[PDB]
Parts: structure tokens; sequence; C-alpha cells
RNA sequence: GUAACUUCGGGAUAAGGAUUGGCUCUAAGGGUCGGGUACGAUCAACUUAGAACUGGUACGGACAAGGGGAAUCUGACUGU
RNA sequence: GCCCGUCGCUAGUACCGAUUGAAUGGCUUAGUGAGGCCUCAGGAUCUGCUUAGAGAAGGGGGCAACUCCAUCUCAGAGCGGAGAAUUUGGACAAACUUGGUCAUUUAGAGGAACUAAAAGUCGUAACAAGGUUUCCGUAGGUGAACCUGCGGAAGGAUCAU
RNA sequence: UCGGCACCUUACGAGAAAUCAAAGUCUUUGGGUUCUGGGGGGAGUAUGGUCGCAAGGCUGAAACUUAAAGGAAUUGACGGA
RNA sequence: UUGGCCGGUCGGAUUUCCAACGGGGCCUUUCCUUCUGGCUAACCUUGAGUCCUUGUGGCUCUUGGCGAACCAGGACUUUUACUUUGAAAAAAUUAGAGUGUUCAAAGCAGGCGUAUUGCUCGAAUAUAUUAGCAUGGAAUAAUAGAAUAGGACGUUUGGUUC
RNA sequence: UAUCUGGUUGAUCCUGCCAGUAGUCAUAUGCUUGUCUCAAAGAUUAAGCCAUGCAUGUCUAAGUAUAAGCAAUUUAUACAGUGAAACUGCGAAUGGCUCAUUAAAUCAGUUAUCGUUUAUUUGAUAGUUCCUUUACUACAUGGUAUAACUGUGGUAAUUCUAGAGCUAAUACAUGCUUAAAAUCUCGACCCUUUGGAAGAGAUGUAUUUAUUAGAUAAAAAAUCAAUGUCUUCGGACUCUUUGAUGAUUCAUAAUAACUUUUCGAAUCGCAUGGCCUUGUGCUGGCGAUGGUUCAUUCAAAUUUCUGCCCUAUCAACUUUCGAUGGUAGGAUAGUGGCCUACCAUGGUUUCAACGGGUAACGGGGAAUAAGGGUUCGAUUCCGGAGAGGGAGCCUGAGAAACGGC
């Protein structure tokens, strides 16, 4: 009521911070930035939730305003910066890159990456427009406006972005036969390409996408975003290629990989 | 629809911004824009090569369909380019397991491309709020015989 | 806008409340008028409604013109 | 044996009831109508300029081509901005007065019931063919239970000529 | 033979029983549908509405009170049988 | 898809020896709204050769190959109800997996070395119903259509706007 | 954990209630009470009233320091460190509390904005700044006017302020320098006509209007202002830029103008390199804070569909002063009877409208239940409303704000 809410209550956050229930009222509220609330990851949940290397708040901001943290490149002293899926955060010391992706339960993993392929992030095309004295440009899902595009370039195709300049390297198509990641919905994490696409005139374009064990899915055209290719996605992928094994194959490889 | 007093009312009526120009005679006389209003409905003839105005038309007015997409029995055409429409429902009740038969009244901007009587099943196509209780526009008339031409007199 | 009561006819103008001039306009409401073996001259009247403007907020401007209500006794009433 | 009512003491519960009863909360007609807002004006001031009159001050190349941006008395016909009080007409409208209508609570002389309720008084209406078979509808009469007329029922005291 | 008013026997069945060819085809619970009832009183009362000339009808509570009221059958006792 | 026997792993891979459940096509008079322009079909029709030792479980420059194994316009559509499956669905709570909070209510932690240049597992899953959206089915229950035929079907008139 | 038992009778079988019995994250109260973990708590009655104190302020290397403050500067005689006060910016619209109003209202799930605003974050983005160019003014950088402060006061009293004297800015108000091109409009100068040209100005981005483009099934031909550029003067002239959406008068571009002309950096810190006209000349790094527009995010506003307790001792309601719709206007951030003007006579209702009641905020949920259900949800999360009651408004991006008026 009356503006805009600056706080938010714990058992509000998204769940896939895994915040614990206990051990404070507040969740710590994302800024506004390239990414949603709910979709992505506070730099506070990151640094002390998911690589422990901060045990409270102020030890975040201690790292955070001694520059060593970046976003995309970028140095982001926010506490609470929406950094969200592609998004490349690089510790400089121990000379860490990691890459936001989501483990197939969901959440956020950590996702430790090279420095050549902290060099770039992918960005799926959110509208293709003409600017003013009419100039092209592409916006991609991390809120990224960049000029000139290919004219190739169509909704729901995937940049990939330099990151020093933020240019278009190359891009993928939405077209059957190439990779899809899942970045929403309850398949949300998880990897496949295809079986093909229907329409729905009038609202929410579905797409079938069938992984490497054959079992299909329909998933939102929104919560579809292009990795790249059957084999060789551009990106690197986290501990479990995205597959979602059901709780009873859960269970027979966590009874496995316990007793050597 | 060329003929029929378009010319009814205290202001001249016109669509927005399509000019005529009296000095270039090219054989037309008479510019009329229209769209197809998406969603695989024809746009009809009537609106095509009509003179009515109708700035709340989905095809040669200022609305757009977006949204639900409604069908419905026309119970009044009192109106002037109105209708209301019935929306006749079986609602469930859990515990005992069973129906009631409900119903909604919809009132619903009907354009002069399309000539309703009361007892027609029309689709209606939501869009912007046209009145205080308007928010649907008739997109398609589906009546087609009404079991009604044995009914006349004979010999 | 209009209560109790009622013989359902009344009570009732119940009770109460607004408006009203002048000037300048506007809109309605007629009669005569005619056709091919997509058409209006012309004539006349006072009713109603609305609007602007105007004024020492005056205006049924003199005149003319119900005080009302709640009850009781009594005779039904009109009448003599 | 059981049992019904009138009448009689005691207590409680609601009901009616003169009181234009009262209290409260809405909605509300009309009247008055604060306040701010928009608007019509208004101009205490508080200033930057310029002056065709004595402003005892260059017309920004130059004291002749009617052609070069040129400032202190002070009264101003030339201005320009800022602007308070006050103020005009609107819309919004608190609040008050008046009347209406609805919702809820509460006082009331007195009246008529019901219950506690078994005890008292008068009878014996019902249960037996309850001593006039009972009961229903209706009408009238009566201290009271009741009685009588008319039609009905059997839940009758007759499944039967 | 169809349709009707009923009757008689039996209890397959039903019921608390009396009884019942419907009061059966119900815990092995669903053919369709309307109306009514939720312990006894207070009470078919009060109030409001509505119909009626009226008598009245139709709709219709509550406070309060109560531990039973009732139904069917059995045995007994009693009867101006 | 229960398995089933080389029991040769001293009662522990298998497979047409198969029955019975559950799908997808084709033909039996059997619509799949219809053309276009991109596929060039388990290649309907097999120039050319079959060094494999017999069989009915394994192949090529092809003879313009039912250009019909899904992408976007229509001479384009009877409507539903029902039911299947799925998206999109706040957490907490509920159910429930894991885990000696010393037990338990809880919590979401923890566990394992060589504890000296630290490894590692989690924080699942289900339900979340009505209404809306998408999807398969076509019994059941409605509705529609050719009777005064203003009915249907015609790749090779193109006329009052086009 | 799908269970019954006592009570009508002399006894029986029932109908049937009363009573028992078990829970309550359900209250109160009585009696008793050693330990560990966990911790609800002025909801109900009075959204009744409040003494007192506190709950919203905030400064970095980086807006403004002549404190007549402190510490004692590091070519440091402009400043240099620290810094009260005050100006400026930002916040105070969040949180916390309560449940009074509220019955298609809130709310829930599901739509929509092709019907809108959006400080901030993030990304992109600005060579055009000259009136009527042949009437340019510092850009090596414009102007006054104020707090704090000094001093003189008023009042019993307030987070009251008056007069006078100073001085700043990222406050306020102004105001330039940042090519080259092309394309249009006007134009002193074409003889027997498909016969040409310097110059002068305008052209960024906002605003507002009008108009234009924003296309699109495969090929073809002769005519009538018209050699529409048909080069040996009829050797047919080999010709297509244009994005998105299911859908747009969309994005965007163009033309003519319009504007109490918007913006287009007169700001700050740290570092002080490079070059040759050694002038303290021309250049030059990392940031900070601003700024226009478009995106993005955080929102907000309105919105579609279906779903809410009891009551008919509520059956008709709404429609003068908007009810339902049409046209146009106004207002709005924008749609819209939202309001206005002029019209028309609609809109809803036994499938329960409208009215009344609620000891009703709604939902996620809770208690209990074999299953189906019944009851509760003021209360940890989400949404709504409110700050004694009404109403009105200022500021701001955002409030009809109440620790604002
Ligand atoms: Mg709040
Ligand atoms: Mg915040
Ligand atoms: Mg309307
Ligand atoms: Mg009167
Ligand atoms: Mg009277
Ligand atoms: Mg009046
Ligand atoms: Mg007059
Ligand atoms: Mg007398
Ligand atoms: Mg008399
Ligand atoms: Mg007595
Ligand atoms: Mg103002
Ligand atoms: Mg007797
Ligand atoms: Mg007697
Ligand atoms: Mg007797
Ligand atoms: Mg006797
Ligand atoms: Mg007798
Ligand atoms: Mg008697
Ligand atoms: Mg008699
Ligand atoms: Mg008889
Ligand atoms: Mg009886
Ligand atoms: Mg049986
Ligand atoms: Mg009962
Ligand atoms: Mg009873
Ligand atoms: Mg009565
Ligand atoms: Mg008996
Ligand atoms: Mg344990
Ligand atoms: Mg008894
Ligand atoms: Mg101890
Ligand atoms: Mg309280
Ligand atoms: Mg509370
Ligand atoms: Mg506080
Ligand atoms: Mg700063
Ligand atoms: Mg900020
Ligand atoms: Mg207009
Ligand atoms: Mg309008
Ligand atoms: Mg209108
Ligand atoms: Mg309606
Ligand atoms: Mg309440
Ligand atoms: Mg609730
Ligand atoms: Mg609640
Ligand atoms: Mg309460
Ligand atoms: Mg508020
Ligand atoms: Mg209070
Ligand atoms: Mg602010
Ligand atoms: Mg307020
Ligand atoms: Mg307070
Ligand atoms: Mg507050």
């Amino acid at each position: 009521a009356r503006g805009p809410k600056k706080h938010l209550k714990r058992l509000a956050a998204p769940h896939h911070w895994l915040l614990d229930k206990l051990s404070g009222c507040y969740a710590p509220r994302p800024s506004a930035g390239p990414h949603k609330l709910r979709e992505s990851l506070p730099l506070i949940v990151f640094l002390r939730n998911r690589l422990k290397y901060a045990l409270n708040g102020r030890e975040v901001k201690a790292i955070l305003m001694q520059r060593h943290v970046k976003v995309d490149g970028k140095v982001r002293t926010d506490t609470t910066y929406p950094a969200g899926f592609m998004d490349v955060i690089t510790l400089d010391a121990t000379n860490e890159n990691f890459r936001l992706v989501y483990d197939v339960k969901g959440r956020f993993a950590v996702h430790r990456i090279t420095d050549e392929e902290a060099s770039y992030k992918l960005g799926k095309v959110k509208k293709v427009q003409l600017g003013k004295k009419g100039v092209p440009y592409v916006v991609t899902h991390d809120g990224r406006t960049i000029r000139y595009p290919d004219p190739n370039i169509k909704v729901n195709d995937t940049v990939k972005i330099d990151l020093a300049s933020g240019k278009i390297t190359d891009f993928i198509k939405f077209d059957a036969g190439k990779l899809v990641y899942v970045t929403g919905g309850r398949n949300l994490g998880r990897i496949g390409t295809i079986v093909h696409k229907e329409r729905h005139d009038g609202g929410f374009d579905l797409v079938h996408i069938k992984d490497s064990l054959d079992n299909t899915f329909v998933t939102r055209l929104n919560n579809v975003f292009v990795i790249g290719e059957q084999g060789k996605p551009y990106i690197s992928l986290p501990k479990g290629k995205g597959i979602k094994l059901s709780i009873a194959e859960e269970r027979d490889r966590r009874r496995a990989q316990q007793g050597l | 629809s060329t003929e029929l007093t378009v010319q009814s009312e205290r202001a001249f009526q016109k669509q927005p911004h399509i000019f005529n120009n009296p000095k270039v005679k090219t054989s037309k006389r008479t510019k009329r824009w229209y769209k197809n209003a998406g969603l695989g409905f024809k746009t009809p003839k009537t609106a095509i090569e009509g003179s009515y105005i109708d700035k709340k038309c989905p095809f040669t007015g200022l609305v757009s369909i977006r949204g639900k997409i409604l069908t419905g029995t026309v119970v009044s055409t009192k109106m002037h380019r109105t209708i209301v429409i019935r929306r006749a429902y079986l609602h469930y009740i859990p515990k005992y397991n069973r129906y009631e038969k409900r119903h909604k009244n919809v009132p619903v901007h009907v354009s002069p491309a399309f000539r309703v009587q009361v007892g027609d099943i029309v689709t209606v196509g939501q869009c912007r709020p046209i009145s205080k209780t308007v928010r649907f526009n008739v997109v398609k008339v589906s009546a087609a015989a009404g079991k009604a031409n044995k009914q006349f007199a004979k010999f």
C-alpha cells in the first residue's frame, strides 16, 4: 500500500534460496536489476548461504566493499544485487568463476567455470524492436539492450554476449533439434532439446522436449532457454546434466555412493 | 452497408486519420479502413464495403480483441449496438456430488457488420472497457437456420 | 415529498421542502396544401419545456390568497 | 387406580399497553454551510531595466549620407519579473438544523397468558359400553372441566344375515 | 383376455409389533419426482404480512419449561362388558 | 509387459517354447476441412554387382521415384457436458524421503579422512481438487443438419463493388 | 481410532430425546506443581480513553566548511586533516499495529493492458544549442539571494520567530564552445524548349496537430494528359528497401508547421601521464553524481472468468441529482456514465435480484472426522481497509499520508 515494498518476509522468499525458517523474520529482498525478484539469487544468499565464505550479512558487505566480487564483468558492491540465470560471478581471490545455472532439483547450484567460459554469457532474446533513428535492438532475458543485431535474430533465440563489450558473438535459432535448458515451471533445471513446438494463437505457446533417456515433457515457451545444438552446449553443464532422475533412482544412487 | 444513414449524430462520423483527398479523384471516392481482428475470425464483407463508422467495431474501429473468447446465446437486442448474451453453465457442489444450473448475463458490443436477432449463438471476444458494463465485442455470429421456414402460411 | 388509521372510496393541499422577475433566445406541439394509363411553398395560434444574460438575491413584488399536527367527548355524513 | 379444568397462594418468563415514551446506529429530502482546491480579479511589497524633463552619463566603427545593443537627482506617459493579504464563480464537501425511513436496545400504570406444579377448593370431563361410546370440523350456550345442533371418522362397544 | 372395486391363503419378503402383495424388490442401502417431520410442552400462541363482510383461513416464532411424552405388544388387575 | 530352466555365477545374464493384459497401423462399401511451397517416404516402380560356404533375423553413383514421415494462407470447421494426461501453479502448514536434535517435539541439518595446505551428501516427493488453459478419448447425456428442398457434389463462363 | 452405555415399563420391543464418553494450535477458572526443550499472550467486552519515555533519520576519496570548533598544515597563503551547525540530496508512502467498515465488495485462482503511470536498479542512448544570417554575448567557466553564523529583540508558553549584517552550492536562475556532408525551400543568370545554376536558409531531441510510408499468389499486353529517361533516337526499359504481432491508425521513418521551447553536464574526488609552438600550450586515465529517451526491474492502477454465511415475517429492484446504452466533449497517468451535453429506453430478477441481519475482513489454513462431512480462521504468510470520526489537500516517483497539514 501507498508505494513500493522494501522488505521481504522470510516464508515469502523464494523456496529455492533454501533459507532456514528460523534465524530471522526477514529475507534479503532482491534489489531492482536485470532479473526478477523470484527468478534470481541475491549476492548475500550466494556468498553466505551457498559458498559459506561469509557468516553474516556484515561479512557479505565487507567482502563486497573490497571490490572482489563482480557480476557479469562489473563489480556490483550491492549486497542484495539480483544475480540470476546465466550471470557470471567472478571472485578474484581464489580465482573463482561461477555461472548461475539451475540444478535439476530447481535451485541455483554452485557451478565453477573456467576463465574462458567466464568471458561470455548467453541471453534469450525477449524482444526485437526498432529504436529511434531506425536503429534495431534486441532485448535479452537479463535486461540488456544490444544495438544493431543480426537480422536473423528473432524472438526466443539465444545470443552469446561477449561481456567485455556487450556484443553478440554468435546466436542460436529456435527450431526443432537444438538444446533447451528449462528456466521455470516444475521441469525447472532440465535439458533435452525438442520434440516439436505447438503454436496456440492467443496465448501460451507450448514446447515438447525429450531428454536423452526419451522422457517427453511439455513446457511453456516462456520457460524455454536455448543453450545449443544436440551435444556440445555453448555453456558448461552442472552436476547432473539436467536429467531429473526419479526418487527411487536417487535412492539407488545414494545408497551406492556411500559404502565405497 | 454503403447505405442506411451514417451521419445521424450531432458530430460528423468518420474514422480517425483516414483522409479523403478532395483533389485527387481516384475511383474509390470513400476510403475505408479495416483490419482483421486475428484469432481466425473472418472480417465480414459488410464491414469491408460498409459505410457505418462504429469506433468500437473489432474490424473498422479502434478496439482490439485480446484475452477471453466466450460463446453465448443472445437474450436481448434492445440497446443501440449492444446486446446481452446468456452464458449458461453447471456449477458443481462437492457435498451432493451434483450440479446446479447457473447463468451469467454478459453485455456485449455488437457491430453493425452483424445482424443479430434473439435466440442466436454468438462468439464474443474480450476488449478494453467499452462502457460501464461492456467488455466484450461480437467477433462471430453463429446462427444458421433457426428452424422457422416451415412456420409460414401455406395454401 | 406525503404518516397513522381506513368503510380501501379516503385521510390529502396530510405533514413538510424548493422554485417564481425582466430581457434575449432555443426546442417541441398545427391547418391548407399532391402525384407516374428520389418534394415544399403558404397561413395562423398559445401552451409546455430548456438555456444564457441581468438585478442592492428582488420576483403569486399591489391585489388576491389554507395555519398545521397529536388526541379525547359527542352526533355517522350532506341537511333543518 | 388414573385423571381434566375453573377458582386460590408463591415465583419466574415472555406478550400487549396510554406515554406524538426514550436511547443508539445507518441511509437520507431540504436548508445553512467551514475548509482547502481550481478559477476571476487584486497588488502591501521587492526588485532588474530604461527615461522623448534640469536625468549637469559613450548613439556599442564615429562628434554630415535622417545608418553603429549603450546605465546614478526625481516626477513618469515606456517597462519587465517575482508576489502576500484580500477577493469572484465553480466543483469537492465536513458539520449543524429540520423532516422522513430502516436497524437495534431499553422504561411503563395496568391487562391477558404460560410454566414451575405434586400439595389446597369445587366438581367428575377422559380412560371400562368410564356409567350420555369417544374423537374431528363448525356454530351456539355454560362456574369449570363441559353440553347441544349439523356433517364426518373409527383411533368402536360391530370385520358377520 | 384387458381394465376396476375389492377379498382369501401363504410369508418368499418387510416391519418395533399390529399387520402388509404392498407397508416387498433397503447396510447386498441410488427408477423418476413433489410435499412433510427432527423429544414433549409453551403453541398453531405472540408478532408482522396477506385473504375474508365477519367467523376465520394461509404463513408463523421466541423467551421460558421439561425427562420423558409417545407407539405396538405381553402378563396381571379392574369394568355400571 | 509376470517370467520359465546354456542354470555352466557351489536356489543368482537369457529368449517369439509362449498365454494373458495394454497400444499403433492396414484391409474388409470406412474423411484424412483442401489446395498450394518447403520434406524428396519402413523408397508403390529396383541401370549395375550378391569375395560372405546352405536358410525367411545384415548394404550401393539409382529409371522424371502416390515430390503427402510437419512448418504457414484458405472454396475452413455443429456445439457442449463428461473423462484422461499435462502445463501454469507462494512459502509456511498437512502427508512424506533423508538425517542418534543424547531421545522427542523440533530443525534442515550433516557425514567422512590423512583433521598440516579438506573431501563430500542433502535441503526430495506427493497432495494442493471448483474455475480458466492445453491435450487424448468419443461410451454416456444433451444439441445440430436434406421435406414447400432456398440440400449436396462438380480441377476446362468469370457477370450490379471486388 | 468404521465401538457405544445409563434413563420411560410389573416386564418387553421400539420411536425418541436427555445424560454419560473422547478430543479442541479453545477460552476462562479452581486446586497442585521438582527438572529440560519450545513460547502464544488486552483478539472477543471498549477501532473505548490515554500521563510519561521511546519508536526515522541519514556523509563518502567523491554536493556546500572562514564554527571566531578540535587537532596543530606538508610547492600546500584559495582549499587540503577531523568536523558541530545549516543549506542540498535521499528517506520518512517501508516496517509495526488493528480488524471497525466491507456480502460480487474485499479475497482466491485465472486473464488483460493492442487501455496506462512507474523515483530506483540494470542495459542502451545526445557532434545539430545562431532571432526573421549576411542585429553572436565570458566558456580559461555567468548572476543574485539566502541558511547556518554575528548582533539587536518580542512573547507566560510551542520543534514560535521578527528586524538588521555576512557568505556558499550538484540550491535557484541564466548561458556558449563540440567537424564533415548530403536532402529540401527560395533564388540576380536557358530561344525556336526530356535544354542550368553558384548562393542563402532549414534539417538533433522533447511538445502538439495534420498528412505519408509502414507492402506482398506464379506470369502478360495494346491503348488515352505523358518519350512515364524506349543511348544507331520505336536495335520494349536486363527493374523491388521495408521489422514485429493472432490482431493495430504498432515499432520506426518522412513532410508541413506548433511550443509562457523540455533536454542536450557552468558539478565532485583520486591519479598526473603523453607530445611539441616549454606555453604552466594541445591532449589525456579510473571513477562519483547528474541528465533525455527507450528498454528492464521493483511496483502500481484498472481489468476477464468462476467461486461467499443466514433470511421471502424481503418479489420486484434501478431510472428527479446516471439507471442500461449511443454520439461528442471534459477530466484522467490512462479505459470507462468517470463527469458533462444531447439522445434512446434500457439494465437486473424465483438459476433468488433488490432489501435486511452478521456477536463477517478474505484467503493460505485449523479442530475433528472410516469415508462423505461439520465447525472455526481477530491472530506469525499473502491481499484489503484504517489510524477518534468525516472530509479536503500539500509535497513527492509513489500518500487523499495521519509518529504531514
Ligand atoms: Mg504497511
Ligand atoms: Mg529492499
Ligand atoms: Mg456507457
Ligand atoms: Mg402541502
Ligand atoms: Mg390528519
Ligand atoms: Mg425540491
Ligand atoms: Mg422570467
Ligand atoms: Mg362531551
Ligand atoms: Mg351533524
Ligand atoms: Mg392465583
Ligand atoms: Mg496546487
Ligand atoms: Mg363426554
Ligand atoms: Mg357429561
Ligand atoms: Mg365421567
Ligand atoms: Mg356420569
Ligand atoms: Mg362418556
Ligand atoms: Mg362448562
Ligand atoms: Mg345434534
Ligand atoms: Mg358419519
Ligand atoms: Mg395419536
Ligand atoms: Mg433384506
Ligand atoms: Mg432431534
Ligand atoms: Mg419438536
Ligand atoms: Mg396473525
Ligand atoms: Mg398403547
Ligand atoms: Mg535423532
Ligand atoms: Mg410412555
Ligand atoms: Mg540440571
Ligand atoms: Mg481491543
Ligand atoms: Mg490482536
Ligand atoms: Mg515502531
Ligand atoms: Mg557524492
Ligand atoms: Mg536511492
Ligand atoms: Mg475530444
Ligand atoms: Mg470519450
Ligand atoms: Mg458515453
Ligand atoms: Mg446486464
Ligand atoms: Mg466486523
Ligand atoms: Mg480468514
Ligand atoms: Mg483473517
Ligand atoms: Mg471483533
Ligand atoms: Mg492508510
Ligand atoms: Mg483509540
Ligand atoms: Mg521523497
Ligand atoms: Mg488522513
Ligand atoms: Mg501515534
Ligand atoms: Mg504510519
